[PDB]
């Protein structure tokens, strides 16, 4: 069985650089009777199927942008993209079509590089109808950012929560290159009854010090 | 023109069989491969097998021989994929994916047309709607971001759409996470502060497996 | 991705037509030529090529208007759907290709042994008949594809003999051994062997199951049908008053193995005895290479699947190794079973068959594919009553070659029902629609 190896596993480029993925194989894709190196490459992105770029190493499949050349021989391959687009953001699989047990790369992950940008921090209180239920979310936006790491520190009245708050980060926008994040604080509405200022702090490389958003619960 | 159909999603208790169907179409569905590829959430791609679809030949990956079985029906042009005692290492989606058959010959080929791809969710939980929360502001700005919490719902997934569909320049969808059994997601929305609460913003969250559709209003 | 099969042009498809037409006939069964029609041999070549000509009526019509690796198969299922006469009827065209290697094998071996200074065996015979089969078969996996290619060339030399054969032939002859015999004691064994040697002009097999691999079939598979019956014929019997002329009837019969290897020696020697020998086996293998990979390998996938592979090699058994086994099987059982006069027999039974069917076909599409109603109603008369004339012959000539004829029509549709409940293969539109 044919081992297929994608160096580095993931890469952050700009719009307009020139993005190389590289893909080497355990054993020769050459055959040296008609003479073809057995090497496909797909692009995947987001909640979608794989799509074929390149077969036989060379070959760009009809209706695959310029900008995508394979090369390489025998155990060694390249993927080019000449220039990027925004929307290029994806992961890359190479795959050898050679022998029957058919195997694919782990990957490359495309980021898009961009310039720095903060994320814009909307807070919003329990619903008035989730907690006529017994449930209490406080749900805070960190939208429109770049890079995508970042830390949420929410706070009950002055002091931290730890438990309760899961995360979720949008993938790359394919346009504008952000990344969003929404921060969920649950607790029970008894919990949340007791309690008065809800506050969610953004912690992002952008500034030293964190974005704060903040509600009083007996205010409106 | 070609093309091949995979349901969406499917929900099937642990130890239990699956059969997938792909409906070939726009092509001879008997001069091509029919292959299947497996792809858990967040990772790679594995080849499971291959079935010709003219004398029902087949031919599996190792690591598949006894959890998948590889059928065809010619008189339909569909091919299935037979899944059987289902843990949950088998929860992912599963790509039926056509590969060009140059007989009697030394050529290989990759996959050049893939369906969407199902979902195989293998669980114990019930299919349970779910609920709709909106996120007002709870007290101003240029704009104004809005949003939509649905919660406590099982299987993925859901859809949620905005005014119609007709707003999606500045929509954040939060991918799913899972508590207790349930997953919860989030919708973003934002929009010039002229706008709302003057006109009408609503999400309309769409729940296909249990076959539900709810609007919800947002108001100040 | 698209691909895309190697194609042939119109004079490669000519030129595989010919080289079987002329395998089959020429180097195949011109010794059993002499026994049954004798000085009317000539009259005889002319007289089947006349059937040939009005089987190609029908032929280049359908083949104008339907395009299918599938051949006479496409053509009957577009007139009367899937059955299982559609069935039997693909399991017969297989059958053809199947005797038609047995006919291959008895020729090869009439030119080889002569050669090399061997008496004329039953077993003698018949260990070259399981070698030649034998090595066709394995032939198959490493050198099937460059026979194929050279099949052009071998032709042409093969032809080339022939020119030279009818240009320096027509020199030392008896204008009085040509005459053609008008005693009906005589004349009715040219009407006989009409009958038989209408498998001289078996082209339409290979072309038609190598249709979609050929360039603009629906211009060029009617016109190598047509160039390529007229070609042989100007060469069977240009050929035919050579042989006559130059040798005595009662040497011929006596040299049913290699007509005319014996036939060159009076005016050319033993150094023209030798050039006659060594381009028969060259124009039999080629024949035989074209029937086996290209004819039997489509035939066989056909029979089996109910459809054939869109994208394949011609020159190789591109799908199912083990129909490459029992073809190449039964290639020797009937070389074994029957005779040099015996295989010729039921080969033009079967073809008959076939194109009765084909002719039918033409007859119910005559809306579709056009043609004079009148025309496809004489064909019709005409070759099934020279189907007749071979089943009277042989049931008054041979009884052990007559029941092995019935034998195959019953047996083959035995299989058929058989196969269609155990499989359950259907015969659909793919064979010719698209896409």
């Amino acid at each position: 069985d044919i081992v297929m190896t994608q160096s580095p596993s993931s890469l952050a480029m700009s719009v307009g650089q020139k993005v190389t993925l590289s893909c080497k194989s355990s054993q020769s894709l050459l055959n040296t009777s008609n003479q073809k190196n057995y090497l496909a490459w797909y692009q995947q992105k987001p909640g979608q199927s794989p799509k074929l770029l390149v077969y036989f190493a060379s070959t760009r499949e009809s209706g695959v942008p310029d900008r995508f050349i394979g090369s390489g021989s025998g155990t060694d391959f390249t993927l080019t993209i000449s220039s990027v687009q925004a929307e290029d953001l994806s992961d890359f699989f190479c795959q050898q079509h050679y022998s029957t047990p058919y195997t694919f790369g782990g990957g490359t992950k495309l980021e898009i590089k961009r310039a720095d940008a903060a994320p814009t921090v909307s807070i919003f209180p329990p619903s008035s109808e989730q907690l006529t239920s017994g449930g209490a979310s406080v749900v805070c936006f960190l939208n429109n950012f770049y890079p995508k790491d970042i830390n949420v520190k929410w706070k009950i009245d002055g002091s931290e929560r730890q438990n309760g708050v899961l995360n979720s980060w949008t993938d790359q926008d394919s346009k504008d290159s952000t990344y969003s994040m929404s921060s969920t604080l649950t607790l029970t509405k008894d919990e949340y009854e007791r309690h008065n200022s809800y506050t969610c702090e953004a912690t992002h490389k952008t500034s030293t010090s964190p974005i704060v958003k903040s509600f009083n619960r007996n205010e409106c | 023109q070609v093309q091949l159909l995979q349901p969406g999603a499917e929900l099937v208790k642990p130890g239990a069989s699956v059969k997938l169907s792909c409906k070939a179409s726009g092509y001879t569905f008997t001069s091509y491969w029919m292959y299947w590829v497996k792809q858990r959430p967040g990772q790679g791609l594995e080849w499971i097998g291959e079935i010709d679809p003219s004398d029902s030949y087949t031919n599996y990956n190792q690591n598949f021989k006894g959890k998948a079985t590889l059928t065809v029906d010619k008189s339909s042009s569909t091919a299935f994929m037979q899944l059987s005692s289902l843990t949950s290492q088998d929860s992912a989606v599963y790509f039926c994916a056509r590969s060009p058959h140059y007989y009697g010959t030394t050529y290989n080929y990759p996959m050049d047309y893939w369906g969407q791809g199902t979902s195989v969710t293998v669980s114990s939980a019930k299919t349970t709607p779910p609920s709709v929360y909106p996120l007002a502001p709870g007290c101003t700005g240029s704009s104004v971001t809005l949003g939509c919490l649905v919660k406590g719902y099982f299987p993925e997934s859901v859809t949620v759409t905005w005014n119609s569909g007709s707003l999606s320049s500045s929509v954040h969808t939060f991918p799913a996470l899972l508590q207790s059994g349930l997953y919860t997601m989030s919708s973003s929305v934002t929009v010039p502060s002229s706008t709302w609460p003057s006109q009408t913003v609503t999400c309309s969250v769409a729940h296909p497996a249990s076959s539900t559709t709810v609007d919800k209003k947002l108001e100040p | 991705m698209e691909l895309k099969n190697k194609k042939l042009s119109l004079w490669e498809a000519v030129s595989m037509a010919v080289g079987v037409m002329i395998g089959a006939s020429i180097f195949s069964i011109f010794g059993v030529g002499a026994k049954i029609a004798g000085r009317n041999l000539p009259e005889t070549f002319i007289l089947s090529g006349i059937y040939a000509l009005l089987v190609a009526y029908s032929y280049t019509k359908l083949g104008a208007k339907i395009v299918s690796n599938a051949g006479p198969i496409a053509f009957i299922h577009k007139a009367i759907g899937d059955n299982i006469i559609t069935g039997a009827l693909s399991i017969l065209l297989w059958m053809s290709y199947v005797i038609s290697i047995a006919l291959f094998a008895k020729g090869f071996a009439g030119y080889f042994l002569p050669l090399i200074n061997a008496p004329i065996n039953t077993f003698n015979i018949a260990i070259t008949e399981i070698g030649i089969v034998a090595f066709f078969t394995a032939l198959n996996f490493f050198g099937s594809k460059a026979v194929g290619r050279a099949e052009f060339f071998i032709v042409l030399v093969a032809l080339l003999i022939l020119g030279l054969f009818i240009f320096a032939g027509l020199i030392t002859i008896h204008p009085s051994y040509v005459i053609p015999d008008l005693a009906p004691s005589a004349v009715s064994g040219m009407i006989f062997a009409s009958a038989i040697f209408f498998l001289s002009y078996m082209g339409f097999g290979v072309i038609t199951n190598a249709s979609e691999h050929i360039e603009n079939p629906k211009k060029n598979v009617p016109r190598a049908i047509f160039i390529s019956i007229l070609i042989v014929m100007f060469v069977y019997v240009g050929v035919a008053i050579s042989a006559i002329g130059n040798l005595p009837i009662d040497e011929l019969i006596k040299a049913s193995e290699n007509a005319l290897a014996v036939a060159a020696k009076p005016f050319l020697g033993n150094l023209g005895f030798l050039l006659i020998s060594i381009g028969a086996l060259f124009s039999i293998s080629s024949a035989m290479n074209a029937t086996i990979y290209g004819g039997a390998n489509v035939a066989y996938s056909l029979a089996k699947d109910g459809e054939l592979p869109e994208f394949f090699e011609r020159k190789v058994w591109f799908k199912s190794t083990e129909g490459l086994y029992i073809t190449s099987a039964l290639g020797v059982l009937f070389a074994l079973l029957f005779n040099m006069e015996g295989v010729a027999s039921i080969t033009s039974a079967v073809f008959m068959v076939i194109y009765l069917f084909v002719i039918l076909s033409h007859y119910i599409l005559i809306d579709e594919v056009g043609g004079r109603k009148e025309i496809v109603i004489f064909s019709f008369i005409v070759v099934l009553g020279v189907f007749l004339l071979l089943l009277y012959y042989q049931w008054i000539t041979n009884r052990f070659v007559f029941y092995g004829i019935i034998a195959t029509f019953i047996g083959v549709l035995i299989f058929e029902i058989i196969y269609r409940k155990v499989t359950k293969r259907t015969f659909s539109n793919n064979m010719y629609v698209k896409s």
